[PDB]
């Protein structure tokens, strides 16, 4: 999983819905 | 702390160390020191001096 | 007695301390020159008369290379009295 | 005619006072005020370091260990 | 009595005797003052225009994210060391401003933050890189392959920071907050990572003078 | 002599302490005598020019300290008496 | 055995002129006559001048107070 900082990153911005 | 009359030569703070003849002290570890000299470079005469009990790094005869 | 203690509070309520009582009881800013070599901009929630303090949204201010400004912040802190140099009563700053 | 330090002290308040740090920088100011333990206050503070006028920082506290000499001026 | 004394210890009993005679503490009232110098200080960060602010429940939920992904990425830094890539991955020198920025970042296309890169990463250049970044962010826009190095160089960080990494992460957030200014509707791409790192810097990273607290 | 006794009431608290060389010394205080001196556990130690440092205890001379760095969480004014 | 106190006092009573060794400071020595001082060893001191070693130079404060604290080594002059 060597990109899964990448993953982190792109999981947080979509976590915002406002 | 017996050490009396015995020439010493001294370290101080701030890298500075001088040699003369001690002939008293203080509890709070103060003294004299008689016919003594600051080494530089090359040195010269100060006498009888009081020095600080801190102040002094090392202490060897 | 240990009401003589009382002196330690009107002294410090004049006298040089009073620049801190100051921020502790109006809830002001003082600027601190520290040995760090920057400053602090806080204020006094506590001190005793080697001022030893309790700070509060502190900044630590300083600069450094031409050269820029920088800080940092520290919500609480307590400083030992060793570390200060002076203290500003009413400082000013500005962006 | 022995003047002893703290007496010496309280005669300079009220009075112009330069008072030189540890460190090298020094201040000059008004000794508005003084204390058991040497601290001081001064007031129209500048400071100098290295010679150099560095700033005005009004009214300011300096704690006692931090003195290496006061002194008057006029 | 009005004779001169003769040892010190006389001497000093007769000075603690005048002592007691002066006022502990003595206030010279004076009269008039003058000007002062300025000490500038840096600003905070610029609040979110008003609907851009993010709730605290979400700034927490981020935070704690943000822990859980360097618990991760320091419990596995060892396993990622050692690896590799090719001729490809030249990791530039520490002190290559450019090539770093040419790395991350491209006009090739850049390399992004694999483990396998970043867990190769030494503190001292973790911080310069991040320097890097901030300085190409200034004079550049925000894009999502920016926002990857940050959060990765943020989640490689390790505390406690030294002030220098706390001043450079502070003007990064700085910058996010003013640039955030200039968007214009919510949908903008740069609004939710340019939240993210103010929120990781202000609450993460203990800067909470800088931090988004709606309303 | 009453700000130190607020200071030995810091204990299971964590903490940064700026040393006077710099250093950050980041750590949780299992105890602090009276002349400032503080002993710490699980001690996570950054330096100007080179990698962090762990540790499972330390202790620190008062007279090296500049300054202690508190958590935000900490309620000075219950401590404060 | 003569204890530091005495030599001090030996000075106040002669009114001799001193040097002193600071502690913070290798570059500059204070050198004054002594006219008072206290447990703390806080000397009042008159006609002193700032002794920078090297540069030769000689600065005139007058009347000052030195801090104790700030003693290294003291002799005569």
């Amino acid at each position: 999983d060597d990109t899964a900082l990448i993953k982190a990153y792109d999981k947080a911005v979509a976590s915002f819905k406002h | 702390k017996k050490f009396m009359d015995k020439k010493l030569s001294l370290k101080l703070n701030g890298g500075r160390h001088v040699q003369g003849i001690l002939r008293g002290f203080d509890p709070f570890m103060n003294l004299v020191i008689d016919e003594c000299v600051e080494m530089a470079g090359q040195q010269n005469n100060i006498g009888m001096v009081v020095i600080r009990g801190n102040s002094i790094i090392m202490l060897e005869a | 007695p240990e009401e003589l203690q009382k002196r330690e509070e009107e002294e410090f309520n004049t006298g040089p301390l009073s620049v801190l009582t100051q921020s502790v009881k109006n809830n002001t800013q003082v600027l601190i020159n520290c040995r760090n070599n920057k400053k602090l901009l806080g204020r006094v929630k506590a001190f005793d008369a080697h001022c030893n303090m309790v700070l509060e949204n502190v900044k630590e201010m300083w600069t450094e290379v031409k050269p820029v400004n920088k800080d940092r912040y520290i919500s609480k802190m307590f400083l030992r009295g060793d570390s200060v140099i002076v203290v500003l009563r009413n400082p000013l700053i500005a962006g | 005619l022995p003047l002893n330090p703290k007496p010496f002290l309280n005669g300079l308040t009220g009075k112009p006072v330069m008072v030189k740090l540890k460190w090298g920088m020094e201040y000059k100011g008004y000794l508005v005020s003084v204390d058991g333990y040497m601290n001081m206050q001064l007031a129209n503070t500048e400071e100098y370091i290295d010679g150099a006028l560095s700033g005005h920082l009004g009214e300011v506290l300096i704690r006692c260990n931090n003195v290496l000499y006061i002194r008057g001026v006029e | 009595p009005s004779v001169p004394p003769r040892t010190p210890q006389e001497y000093l009993r007769r000075v603690q005797i005048e002592a007691a005679q002066c006022p502990d503490v003595v206030v010279a009232q004076i009269d008039p003052k003058r000007k002062q110098s300025v000490n500038i200080s840096l600003s905070g960060c610029q609040p979110a225009p008003e609907g851009y602010s993010p709730t605290l429940q979400w700034q927490q939920q981020q935070v704690a994210q943000f822990s859980t992904v360097r618990q991760n990425v320091n419990k596995h830094r060892s396993h990622w060391k050692s690896q590799q890539l090719d001729s490809n991955v030249t990791m530039p020198k520490s002190e290559d401003e450019e090539g770093w920025k040419k790395f991350c970042l491209g006009e090739q296309i850049g390399f992004p933050p694999l483990l396998s890169i970043v867990s190769r990463m030494n503190q001292a250049t973790v911080t310069s890189v991040l320097e890097y970044l901030s300085n190409w962010f200034g004079e550049r826009d925000f894009t999502p392959e920016l926002g990857r190095w940050l959060y990765a160089l943020l989640a490689c960080l390790e505390k406690p920071l030294l002030p220098e990494a706390h001043s450079l992460i502070r003007q990064l957030a700085r910058r996010c907050s003013e640039v955030r200014l200039l968007v214009d509707s919510k949908d903008d791409e740069r609004v939710p990572a340019l939240n993210l790192l103010i929120c990781l810097v202000s609450r993460y990273f203990d800067q909470r003078d800088l931090a988004d607290e709606p309303s | 002599m009453k700000l130190v006794r607020f200071l030995m009431k810091l204990s299971h608290e964590t903490v940064t302490i700026e040393l006077k060389n710099g250093t950050q010394v980041h750590g949780t205080i299992t105890g602090v005598d009276v002349s400032m001196n503080t002993h710490l556990k699980a001690v996570k130690m950054t330096l100007k020019n080179r990698e962090p440092v762990q540790l499972e205890t330390l202790s620190i001379r008062g007279n090296n300290i500049r300054y202690f760095i508190l958590p935000d969480s900490l309620p000075l004014d219950t401590l404060l008496v | 055995m003569v204890q530091p106190i005495n030599l001090i006092f030996r000075y106040l009573q002669n009114r001799s002129r001193i040097q002193v060794w600071l502690y913070e400071q290798v570059n500059m020595r204070i050198e004054g006559c002594i006219i008072g001082f206290d447990e703390y060893m806080n000397l009042v001191l008159d006609d002193a001048e700032e002794i920078h070693s090297k540069t030769k130079s000689r600065k005139q404060l007058g009347r000052i107070m030195l801090k104790g604290d700030n003693i290294t080594l003291l002799q005569s002059v």
